[PDB]
RNA sequence: GACGAGUAGGAGGGCCGCUGCGGUGAGCCUUGAAGCCUAGGGCGCGGGCCCGGGUGGAGCCGCCGCAGGUGCAGAUCUUGG
RNA sequence: CCGGCUCGCUGGUGUGGAGCCGGGCGUGGAAUGCGAGUGCCUAGUGGGCCACUUUUGGUAAGCAGAACUGGCGCUGCGGG
RNA sequence: AGGGGCGAAAGACUAAUCGAACCAUCUAGUAGCUGGUUCCCUCCAAAGUUUCCCUCAGGAUAGCUGGCGCUCUCCGCAGUU
RNA sequence: CGGCUACCCACCCGACCCGUCUUGAAACACGGACCAAGGAGUCUAACACGUGCGCGAGUCGGGGGCUACGAAAGCCGCCGUGGCGCAAUGAAGGUGAAGGCCGGCGCCGGCCGAGGUGGGAUCCCGAGGCCUUCCAGUCCGCCGAGGGCGCACCACCGGCCCGUCUCGCCCGCCGCGCCGGGGAGGUGGAGCACGAGCGCACGUGUUAGGACCCGAAAGAUGGUGAACUAUGCC
RNA sequence: GCUAAAUACCGGCACGAGACCGAUAGUCAACAAGUACCGUAAGGGAAAGUUGAAAAGAACUUUGAAGAGAGAGUUCAAGA
């Protein structure tokens, strides 16, 4: 025989949306053929990202964007996101903008035609740029997402803050023999 | 035994619950039966108000909600006899009396 | 239909607040968005030689 | 739905996906909670630290209404007030400032959190935070007290 | 009903299975657990380290001005081979082109 | 191009199987449906399936989705023979 | 390696040390082989046994108890 | 008349049931203990070991396993020397 | 004449009866005469994780109301009351989440304004070059030494918020008080540091429920028996 | 001390419906079912549906005492 472990012989990457959305498996098939056929690297990574899960594709917000966009040097380029871009209300001026994204919420896309910008889909962007030259990806963030506060090293361990799972905060609530160097041991 | 990680879980099931359980089938039959009780009221008081009589202005007590105006009981005596209303004829034309409220203000 | 949905540019005039969802792509031409000028000339050569 | 579901290709095999040497039987480790202080303290103190002993004073007869109080953030105060009310203060020449209740938006106390645009208001709350009332200052304004 | 008390002889292999890895050592180790006067004295330093900006930035320039004016001041067999020569692409261009003149 | 073992166990594909529901086949059918038998012709690795012959006299199936009281060799298993 | 700052710590001594910036050096500094790293959910398991060599109790045991490695368990096949 | 009756006393008899009768209900009482646990194919693939428990026929917890992925490439890692 | 396959027979090799417990099963281990039909991880609720859809710092009409299949479906918005999220910390009184620079007398006016480092997919610039006779030569592309702004994310250094400890000097007044506020340096927190949640559906795991199916020795409540028998009496 | 309304309903009367069950299923009971049957009693408690469209339920002959056959006849079909 062989010498071999099977352990890892299969890769669990993705090669296709686990979603029937009929729009998204076109841009699938654009992005497909455009990551096949073109030497730039940007298609590929766009195809992974469509490939990706909802929760793989956090919803970038607007502040995130108007930040990254404001860096000396990319004036004027196309920010791209694959996920979604979200209305942040916490932000009074938004300058032009050049946004392609799969969606956008209602009242985000009416703030930032007002500013003076332009919404273009996936399907409008290949045919302003196949290789996506000009153009800014931009992702969310991944770990922004409240579950991630209860993953790492365990709860009631020294050197871990990680939020236990709790019916209801409170006074009560796991808050007297692990918690205290009083009652018992502190951590 | 409970799992690697997780909530701590205290259900209220320990008792016999399944003799005593209210199911929601009739709902719809419920709300049919209110409507037609209301249409069969509203079309016996022709000329009267379907909701009833008056109520007045009244603020929520707790400090939660003293913010907010909500419809009171009824009108007050005090308020009745500023208006020069008596106490019963208000009833009689269709205005909500009851002689438990005060008036500090 | 129009008041009862809303237009794209105008909102449902019957609901309280409810509009069209927006399109994810709008040219759903998938075979004229391929053979269009902008997109094959960044293309390479095709290799459908069979080894 | 059932067809989906892990029992459907469990048919066929004994032990129906729980083990042969240790079957599943009903209750192997006690009934809900139960020895938490004696066969699961490994558990409850790897993931429900504090779990057990009393903390604190008792409040016999709690009530939610007089801790109600709401706050909200600076960054969030514009948002209450439309934006009409922003932009015509912005272009106001006058030096005029909008006076923002924030207790009819249904917030009592004010906390200072994001930036405040440079712009003078009037925030007419119940109660302020220290930094809050400062940065007010600060940019300009005035803070108003009602009960 | 007596058993056998201890055994390990399965683990190393178990261990073994998944990789003994050494820990993945990372750039700029966390200064937990040092002495605490030393401590103070680093958050100290690189609290003042602002104040002194504008000397550094014009020690900066006269050492970028030195280097510029610096670097301102500064400035097998044969047969095989001419085969190797004539058959690479770039360089054996003009080779293949006069040997295929001489074929005419 | 490389590889192919497997208990407990896990995952994926089932144009494998049963019952009913919403759609669909100008579907089938007293010029014969289901069921049953068959030394018949086959297909699919396999779960199983399609035709041929005999009884039957009144209902039956394929595809797309939905739902489950959905698959037996045992349990000193239950009932009947 | 070369310069320049910071320090409320320690000091004869711009001493000591640490931190922070700027500049330069690619023959990628043993062999061999291999794509790696990282995060969640989780079944089953938690009675073992045998063999070369090391070895404890017992005279000895197809005995009982340990260490490394490999197997049976979970495994068919050729030989005994 | 049942935790009662009766017993020249054997825990004897109390409707073939007596060291606590019979019937119905609570009740599908609990079981860390036995038995069984239903179609196919493909892929991956174990442990009987650490610690704690009135713990020793069991659990919790590490370890072993599988699944889902994700961040990068065409520097890193190693049951080796 | 062909038909491997499905019927029978003959021969050669192999070939212990299945299931289950067990380290070890063909076992002198237990269940099993044969056949047909039924038959065992389902449902409710809670939580966690992952995946699909809608909306998105919002989200949800689940309760109520208005208008054969239809007990459906649509609508309410001054029915979003309310749940979850948007703020944490403290037992509580409570508090509650950048700063730097300039001029005048700790205070006043103006300016810059919401971290830094290392690694960072992608993007931007370009020392030159990609030939059809040869030279200069432009336009559209393509590759590329080197240099950048650096997604997400990881690690470290910073900063801010609440409780606490130490050293402290100031500031304010309607009631100058056992008043209130502010700094620096350590420390504890399920925190902030330019959102990521809400609703519905699916799968998996755990739990309380009869809870994968069958199984007790027992306990309690209410009733029926001296037609056998035990004993007393007539 | 009185008081309708909105509220509960696995008993009862009369109804409508079902992504339910289809005679070992579904109520114990689709039928002369809480009937037969067992226990002194309290109580326990079943099995059991399908001729044919219409009985047109097989006239009449023949062996046997008859059960029951052999012909004949009814029916599309007694292979009902
Ligand atoms: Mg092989
Ligand atoms: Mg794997
Ligand atoms: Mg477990
Ligand atoms: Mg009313
Ligand atoms: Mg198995
Ligand atoms: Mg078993
Ligand atoms: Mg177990
Ligand atoms: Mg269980
Ligand atoms: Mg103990
Ligand atoms: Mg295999
Ligand atoms: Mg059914
Ligand atoms: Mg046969
Ligand atoms: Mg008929
Ligand atoms: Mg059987
Ligand atoms: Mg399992
Ligand atoms: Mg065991
Ligand atoms: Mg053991
Ligand atoms: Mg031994
Ligand atoms: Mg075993
Ligand atoms: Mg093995
Ligand atoms: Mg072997
Ligand atoms: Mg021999
Ligand atoms: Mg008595
Ligand atoms: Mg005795
Ligand atoms: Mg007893
Ligand atoms: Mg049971
Ligand atoms: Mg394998
Ligand atoms: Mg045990
Ligand atoms: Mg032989
Ligand atoms: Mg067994
Ligand atoms: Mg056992
Ligand atoms: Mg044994
Ligand atoms: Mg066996
Ligand atoms: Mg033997
Ligand atoms: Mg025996
Ligand atoms: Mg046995
Ligand atoms: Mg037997
Ligand atoms: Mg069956
Ligand atoms: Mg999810
Ligand atoms: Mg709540
Ligand atoms: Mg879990
Ligand atoms: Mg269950
Ligand atoms: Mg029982
Ligand atoms: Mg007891
Ligand atoms: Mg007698
Ligand atoms: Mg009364
Ligand atoms: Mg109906
Ligand atoms: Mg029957
Ligand atoms: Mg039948
Ligand atoms: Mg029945
Ligand atoms: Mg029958
Ligand atoms: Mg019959
Ligand atoms: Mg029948
Ligand atoms: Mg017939
Ligand atoms: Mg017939």
């Amino acid at each position: 025989g062989v010498d071999i472990r099977h352990n890892k012989d299969r890769k669990v990457r993705r090669k296709e949306p686990k979603s029937q959305d009929i729009y998204l498996r076109l841009l699938v098939k654009l992005y497909r053929f455009l990551a096949r056929r073109t030497n730039s690297t940007f298609n590929q990574v766009v195809l992974k990202r469509l490939f990706m899960s909802r929760t793989n594709r956090p919803p970038l917000s607007l502040s995130r964007m108007i930040r990254k966009m404001k860096l000396p040097g990319r004036e004027n380029k196309t920010a791209v996101v694959v996920g979604t871009v979200t209305d942040d209300v916490r932000v009074q001026e938004v300058p032009k903008l050049k946004v392609c994204a799969l969606r956008v919420t209602s009242r985000a896309r009416s703030r930032i035609l007002k500013a003076g910008g332009k919404i273009l889909t996936f399907d409008q962007l290949a045919l302003d740029s196949p290789k996506g030259r000009g153009t800014v990806l931009l992702s969310g963030p991944r770990k922004g997402r409240e579950v991630y506060r209860h993953f790492g090293k365990a709860p009631g361990t020294p050197h871990s803050h990680t939020k236990p799972y709790v019916r209801s905060k409170g006074r009560k609530f796991e808050r007297a023999r692990g918690r205290r160097a009083s009652r018992g041991y502190k951590n | 035994a409970p799992s690697r990680n997780g909530m701590i879980l205290k259900p209220h099931f320990h008792k016999d619950w399944q003799r005593r359980v209210a199911t929601w089938f009739n709902q719809p039959a419920r709300k049919i039966r209110r409507r037609k009780a209301r249409q069969a009221r509203a079309r016996r008081i022709a000329p009267r108000p379907a909701a009833g009589p008056i109520r007045p202005i009244v603020r929520c007590p707790t400090v939660r909600y003293h913010t907010k105006v909500r419809a009171g009981r009824g009108f007050s005596l005090e308020e009745l006899r500023v208006a020069g209303i008596h106490k019963k004829v208000a009833r009689t034309i269709g205005i909500s009396v009851d002689p438990r409220r005060r008036n500090k203000s | 239909l129009d008041d009862l949905y809303g237009t794209w540019r105008k909102a449902a005039s019957l609901k309280s607040n409810y509009n069209l969802p927006m399109h994810k792509m709008l040219n759903t031409d998938l075979s004229r968005i391929l053979k269009s000028p902008e997109i094959q000339r960044a293309l390479r050569a095709p290799r459908k030689k069979i080894h | 739905p059932s067809r989906l579901r892990k029992t459907r290709k469990l048919r066929g095999h004994v032990s129906h996906g729980h083990g042969r040497i240790g079957k599943h039987r009903k209750h192997p480790g006690g009934r809900g909670n139960a020895g938490g202080m004696h066969h699961h303290r490994i558990n409850f103190d790897k993931y429900h630290p504090g779990y057990f002993g009393k903390v604190g004073m008792r409040h016999y007869h709690l009530k939610r209404n007089q801790s109600f109080c709401p706050t909200v953030n600076l960054d969030k105060l514009w948002t209450l007030v439309s934006e009409q009310t922003r932009v015509n203060a912005a272009k106001n020449k006058t030096g005029a400032a909008p006076i923002i209740d924030v207790v009819r938006s249904g917030y009592y106390k004010v906390l200072g959190k994001g930036k405040l645009p440079k712009q003078p208001v009037i925030v007419k709350a119940k109660f302020f935070s220290r930094r809050a009332e400062e940065k007010i200052k600060g940019v300009g304004g005035a803070c108003v007290l009602v009960a | 009903a007596k058993s056998k008390n201890h055994t390990t002889h399965n683990q190393s292999r178990k261990w073994h299975r998944n990789g003994i890895k050494k820990p993945r050592s990372q750039r700029y180790e966390s200064l937990k657990g040092v002495d605490p006067k030393f401590l103070r004295n680093m958050r100290f330093a690189k609290k003042h380290n602002k104040k002194g900006l504008k000397k550094m930035q014009a020690n900066n320039a006269k050492a970028m001005a030195a280097r510029a004016e610096a670097i301102k001041a500064l400035v097998v067999s044969r047969k095989l081979h001419r085969l190797a020569y004539i058959a690479h692409p770039k360089l054996g261009r003009r080779a293949r082109a006069r040997i295929a003149r001489g074929l005419r």
